[PDB]
């Protein structure tokens, strides 16, 4: 991540993120909302970042060191350019709405009131049928991912350098090849909890738990379809164990 | 240190993300409880060994019976929740999850584990479980699940308090440690 946005999302909170005297203005619902909302986008910047260290650390570490055989590397990283597209976007979109509510003269200082209306974009029309295309195509290709991964390591000697080289550093110790990609499949079914519960402290303005709730069923409209359009790809499986499925 | 693998599953009730949180930090939070759980890597050393215990929720997994099984690969040990102030959380281990670990993550060792434990004597939660004709999980009956569904081994902890927490996590690494 940038060191703007790390620096802003430091804090394990909203309530210590922002100036204690701004804090002090508000209703205790507001400051519980406020505080869901900044982990969604939090988690969310930390989101971007796994997906950074898949295709700048990984994927590209490996097509400008290593001679590893054609459509091993997207075998490894399915979809990393897409799913690193779909959520610096949304994420572009999150930041940009807590810029705009930046009191004058801060740069920590704000309260996001209109969330749900972002949420609805995000979770529907075509940046909902992207992430659904996206997400089935990922979740399809997880165990092929792993078990490439698991192969290469043990018997490529230039490639398990690699791996231990780049994953040395203490800020990578939640981030080797399989933990990334667990997280990303993770990320979607983290969803549905962040907006009840925002949801949950959003009922002060009627039209705002109107537009959570929507964002709501979309997000699991969303889940549902995906989750129906999941078969794990294996290498090597016969097109009879396939069809007897 | 050797890395090992956990993941924890149970009912969305169970306390199984705030059980995780509290042992991640050593401390039960006192501003802001997360919603979620990412992943995280505790170093763990435990009767002389040390381990790198990478820890995993299925939190929001619940409902989505093909995303939540691509948790489970090359898991080490699993952590099998319940809540002792919900008897219909137990009701739930040997119906669905005790036959999903077991297919996908066979002869891995399982912890039954009773979260929220500091209910078990509470007068509120006494008072509402009885308006349904249930009270709380007593001790005996959490045992008796566990040797029934082939658990690894029985514990109670409180992620409230802590107590239990860090004895938990060490048990589940030296099953991880097992042949
Ligand atoms: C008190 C023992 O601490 C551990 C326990 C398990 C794994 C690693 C460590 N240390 C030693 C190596 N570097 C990371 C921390
Ligand atoms: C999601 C948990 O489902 C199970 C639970 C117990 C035994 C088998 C299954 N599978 C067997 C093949 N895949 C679908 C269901």
């Amino acid at each position: 991540s940038m060191e703007m946005d790390e620096k802003d999302f430091a804090a394990d909170s909203w309530s210590l993120a922002v100036d204690s005297s701004f804090l002090q203005q508000h209703k205790k619902e507001v400051m519980k909302q406020q505080d869901v909302i900044y982990e969604l986008i939090q988690t969310e910047l930390h989101h971007v970042r796994t997906l950074k260290i898949m295709t700048r650390l990984f994927r590209t570490g490996m097509l400008e060191e290593l001679h590893l055989e054609p459509g091993v590397v997207q075998g490894l990283f399915p979809c990393v350019d897409e799913l690193s597209d779909i959520h610096t976007r949304f994420l572009s979109q999150l930041l940009e709405r807590r810029r705009q509510a930046l009191c004058p003269g801060s740069t920590r200082n704000f309260v996001i009131h209109r969330l749900g209306d972002l949420l609805i974009s995000q979770f529907s029309g075509p940046s909902a049928e992207q992430m659904c295309k996206t997400y089935s195509e990922f979740c399809s290709r997880h165990s092929k991912a792993l078990k490439l991964y698991k192969e290469l390591y043990a018997r490529d000697k230039r490639f398990q350098q690699f791996i231990r080289k780049v994953t040395r550093p203490a800020v990578l110790k939640r981030h080797g090849v399989q933990e990334c990609i667990l997280l990303v499949t993770q990320r979607i079914t983290k969803y549905p909890l962040l907006i009840s519960r925002i949801l949950q402290h959003s009922h002060g303005i009627e039209e705002e738990r109107q537009d959570l709730t929507t964002a709501l069923g979309l997000v699991k409209e969303l889940l549902s379809n995906v989750d129906e359009g999941i078969y794990q790809l294996e290498k090597g499986a016969r097109l009879q164990e396939i069809y007897n499925r | 240190a050797i890395r090992k693998k956990l993941v924890i599953v149970g009912d969305g009730a169970c306390g199984k993300t705030c059980l995780l949180i509290v042992f991640s930090k050593d401390q039960f939070p006192e501003v802001y409880v997360p919603t979620v759980f990412e992943n995280y890597v505790a170093d763990i050393e435990v009767d002389g060994k040390q381990v790198e215990l990478a820890l995993w929720d299925t939190a929001g997994q619940e409902d989505y019976d093909r995303l939540r099984p691509l948790s489970y690969p090359d898991t080490d040990v699993i952590l099998m929740c319940f809540s002792i102030d919900s008897p219909d959380s137990l009701e739930n281990i040997p119906e669905k999850w005790t036959p999903e670990v077991k297919h996908f993550c066979p002869n891995v060792p399982i912890i039954l584990v009773g979260n929220k434990k500091d209910l078990r004597n509470d007068e509120h939660t006494r008072r509402e479980l009885a308006k349904m004709k249930q009270e709380p999980v007593k001790p005996e009956e959490g045992r008796d699940m566990a040797n029934r569904i082939g658990a690894f081994g029985y514990m109670e902890c409180s992620a409230k308090t802590k107590d239990g927490v860090r004895e938990v996590f060490e048990m589940a690494t030296r099953a991880a440690l097992q042949a």
